[PDB]
DNA sequence: TCGATGTATATATCTGACTCGTGCCTGGAGACTAGGGAGTAATCCCCTTGGCGGTTAAAACGCGGGGGACAGCGCGTACGTGCGTTTAAGCGGTGCTAGAGCTGTCTACGACCAATTGAGCGGCCTCGGCACCGGGATTCTGA
DNA sequence: TCAGAATCCCGGTGCCGAGGCCGCTCAATTGGTCGTAGACAGCTCTAGCACCGCTTAAACGCACGTACGCGCTGTCCCCCGCGTTTTAACCGCCAAGGGGATTACTCCCTAGTCTCCAGGCACGAGTCAGATATATACATCGA
């Protein structure tokens, strides 16, 4: 039968998806996540959400999330490798720090 | 099911997908799910502090944009 | 270690690998960790 | 008879507005008459220069209509106008596309 | 309802000057809207901390320039003071 | 003669002989002291301005300086400040 | 007229209130203050400063010196969860950096 | 690519090599390699 | 003259730094750096001093353009 | 005779250069510089700088490379070598600007 | 090097929001007082020369060698990939109510201001932390 | 383990910067108007949350394969570590005037207001890109 290689069909996915613009995640799980972090940090007291905030915080999380892999992938390609892993996370977060943590 | 389970695995490859990553190795998913975690977090107390101020029992998505504008990203097209 | 006030003042964390400071609506810190 | 102090300088960006923004901004005590019209005429041609640069990849794309996918095409590929707008994320503007050398076969 | 001003006939002003055969969606437009803004706050905060430092008290059309040659950056910080040059002369006549 | 400049620093070295009564302060320190002051004031009162300009109201008020000071500092940092503000405005009010 | 007490000495606090209240009026934050933000704002000042002050004469003391310099700030703040962040991108002049020398290194 | 108002548009240049524009009291950029 | 900054003053920056090893053409780089910096700042207080019609740089200036420019300066300004 | 194996050198001139503040360098070249730099930005017209002016400038530029160094080698250190190589600094600026 | 197997662009073909249009308020255009800048002016101080010069502490050049480190070859595993389930998201319509949002209206509150007077600046000045002067020590490396 | 040699401790000296002291002078306290900002009630109506049915994408398993990362050549080269010569930074120093920085002054431009009016804002009406079916040059593994 017909099997692509390792690899070539990862490409078209990159190509696809750095072409639109939707939304990667799931709405309704996100918009629970959000819930559930409001609702412990505010200690029990029930806060509604608006349609619109949901999604400028789901726009705001994916962009970051985004440029943060960027990041990551520019280092774990430093560091002679093509494959993303766990400590690229930690030394981009650790290069663009308390500046740009928050 | 706990909720930040909600963001699955092929939601964080696609994200890597547009943040241009080609491979990705089998812990990244746990990492990623806490620094969104984290993120999340800061954003919405400082949403809930903006809105607890007002007197208001409902977050709006104005409220949001201030608190991303004062952590230092600014947001564009949700009405300032 | 302790001030006048009574914080618990300790060399700083690792953001990096997750440890962080929570505080809640009446501003009692929990303390996180990676 | 009435005439806007908008249409004198030849700015379509409003100068009243300007003015009263900036009064009641609590930016300073006092205000002069030329920070009004100086305001406006900046204003109106940072916002041409982004939509000459927002048509001309509208019309790049067999389009007719300014989206955000196309104000985030423009804004990121001129430097002069990308460092201005670093810090700023556009709602559905998706990203650049690039993929780096290495990982083409 | 409420009167809820925003910068809408000057940015499709703008937009049939420069472009005459060509629309503006509802997004795109909020998004210029924000950008307008932010703009405008950016130049009035540095003009307001311009003239503080001074130990003055007015924001004359000489601080507006001093704010835009530190803001914006090369050809944008040249060619907006040209524009706003030209246009204080214009208005004074 | 010259022109008056005001400064923390008195303020801060009575501060200093409360803690530690036996320790002095260079000029420099104070100059850092003056400096720290000078900006988080700034920072506290900016932050303040803009929650009451969000809020369409022309009073700066405790309370937006309480909730300036409930996004400008960290944890035990913010409880603390908070403390200690309510109990002077309090005894203040008396 | 009576005799004057300073809103200092009434609420309690070393930093001036009356000083607080006028650069809040003066400095264009607002068109009307109130009353008891400056005093909030001078109770939150005198707390971070006495807060910077002790640390610093401890770290002057570990170094049996009676005289803070700005080594011994710098080693105070550096050297705190919180502290550290609020004074992130903040140069002290003539403070120098933490000891800080990688395992990696190390033979 | 020129605009309506005559200034060259050009892509990002890498300042992390060094690449950089020359501002001046005149306003004249110049174009600065690394 | 940035020849003036010598290669030894480059190696001690480096071991203020935590730096064991240095490469031979780190310097070039080093140099190259801290000229952009000192040509923006400067830039930024050269703007501030021409705005107060003065003709000598006084360290405020200094402080005021390092504030903008993101890293905040304490000690200097009186 | 006597001769220190390479390596235990460096570690002693960090901690040395660690333990004290003051500044690493020389005051008349880098001032040098700086007046270079202003003489060809303002194009022609001599400006004089105060005596406060100088050290400032020296002070934030000693520290904003000292923390890029930090940043730079610590991508070295990741990237599995011990020596500071040029990419590395391109890498540190790339990332946090 | 070609067959063809998935395919993502071009080719034609029906449909809901952006740009029209018009009421109609509510926010923009003109004379005139009064404090904030512009221009002026003697004064002193600090900054840059233009030099002094000398001294001594870095800086530059050179050489020996020891350890990084880059190229390269081997093993094994794990993350990519295609195919058969099932599980929760998405869409649409109902509905009920919590709660934003606009109006009325006074009442406590802060701006404004003459008048004192004492806290907080500036200039002086001793003396004691502090840097510097000189004299014995534990840690790294060849034997 | 023994032998150089750099570092820290220890005591004695001279210094210049930092705590008080005195004098003085603006600005903050006391005390009292006077507009008015907003805190409180009241009402409308509008989005937000919970639910019910129906139609479809993640999860888990299974077979290659190629990325990578210690381990050994290997080797080689280049960056320390030290010695010797060079040089220029820096510390006291005369000086002197350009420009900051006074005071310190004296004389000319925007804010608030009342009168008048038009230009943006909100509320209805009409299609271009969104979606649906071919189709079709791409391109890409395996012989």
């Amino acid at each position: 039968p017909h099997r692509y290689r390792p690899g070539t069909v990862a490409l078209r996915e990159i190509r696809r998806y750095q072409k639109s613009t939707e939304l990667l995640i799931r709405r309704q799980p996100f918009a629970r996540v959000v819930r559930e972090i409001c609702l412990l940090f505010t200690r029990g007291v029930d806060y509604r959400w608006q349609a619109m905030a949901l999604l400028a915080l789901q726009e705001a999380a994916e962009a970051f999330l985004v440029h943060l892999l960027e990041d990551a992938y520019l280092c774990s390609l430093h560091a002679r490798r093509v494959t993303l892993y766990p400590k690229d996370l930690q030394l981009a977060r650790r290069l663009r720090g308390l500046q740009g943590e928050g | 099911r706990d909720n930040i389970q909600g963001i699955t695995k092929p939601a964080i490859r696609r994200l890597a997908r547009r943040g241009g990553v080609k491979r990705i190795s089998g812990l990244i998913y746990e990492e990623t799910r806490g620094v969104l975690k984290v993120f999340l977090e800061n954003v919405i107390r400082d949403a809930v502090t903006y809105t607890e101020h007002a007197k208001r029992k409902t977050v709006t998505a104005m409220d949001v944009v201030y608190a991303l504008k004062r952590q230092g990203r600014t947001l564009y097209g949700f009405g300032g | 270690i302790y001030t006048r006030s009574g914080r618990l003042v300790k060399p700083p964390l690792s953001f990096w690998c997750g440890e962080r400071e929570f505080v809640d609506r009446e501003l009692n810190v929990t303390i996180q960790k990676g | 008879k009435a005439k806007t102090r908008s249409s004198r300088a030849g700015l379509q960006f409003p100068v009243g507005r300007v003015h009263r923004l900036l009064r009641k901004g609590n930016y300073s005590e006092r205000v002069g008459a030329g920070a009004p019209v100086y305001l406006a005429a900046v204003l109106e041609y940072l916002t041409a220069e982004i939509l000459e640069l927002a048509g001309n990849a509208a019309r790049d794309n067999k389009k007719t209509r300014i989206i955000p996918r196309h104000l985030q095409l423009a804004i990121r590929n001129d430097e002069e106008l990308n460092k201005l707008l670093g810090r700023v994320t556009i709602a559905q503007g998706g990203v650049l596309p690039n993929i780096q050398a290495v990982l083409l076969p | 309802r409420s009167r809820k001003e925003s910068y809408s006939i000057y940015v499709y002003k703008v937009l049939k000057q420069v472009h005459p055969d060509t629309g503006i969606s509802s997004k795109a437009m909020g998004i210029m809207n924000s950008f307008v803004n932010d703009i405008f706050e950016r130049i009035a905060g540095e003009a307001s901390r311009l003239a503080h430092y001074n130990k003055r008290s007015t924001i004359t059309s000489r601080e507006i320039q001093t704010a835009v040659r530190l803001l914006l950056p090369g050809e944008l910080a040249k060619h907006a003071v040209s524009e706003g040059t030209k246009a204080v002369t214009k208005y004074t006549s």
